């Protein structure tokens, strides 16, 4: 059965689930015209950006 | 008129659009190129 070491696979895919919507919050572009670095450097001058 | 003034001055040029970093690099502005150093910290540049 896959029903026994339940809880240790769990905190394993909470830790690792937690490191990888970390990763794939750097997609959200929380207000901004990207989540990119590089668009917001390339399409503004600094004192805009 | 010839006579506008402020106000009522006329605009006469060819309007159009562009959007950018949403299109392929088909042709686009230079810079200076370099070799291609590989294990080494260097600049990458493709579209800005």
């Amino acid at each position: 059965t896959p029903s026994a070491l339940g809880k240790l696979q769990d905190v394993v895919n909470q830790n690792a689930q937690a490191l990888n919507t970390l990763v794939k919050q750097l997609s959200s572009n929380f207000g901004a015209i990207s989540s990119v670095l590089n668009d917001i450097l390339s399409r503004l001058d600094k004192p805009e950006a | 008129q010839p006579t506008n003034g402020v106000g009522y001055q006329p605009y006469r040029v060819v309007v159009l659009s562009f959007e950018l970093l949403h299109a392929p690099a088909t042709v686009c502005g230079p810079k200076k190129s370099t070799n291609l150093v590989k294990n080494k910290c260097v600049n990458f540049n493709f579209n800005g």
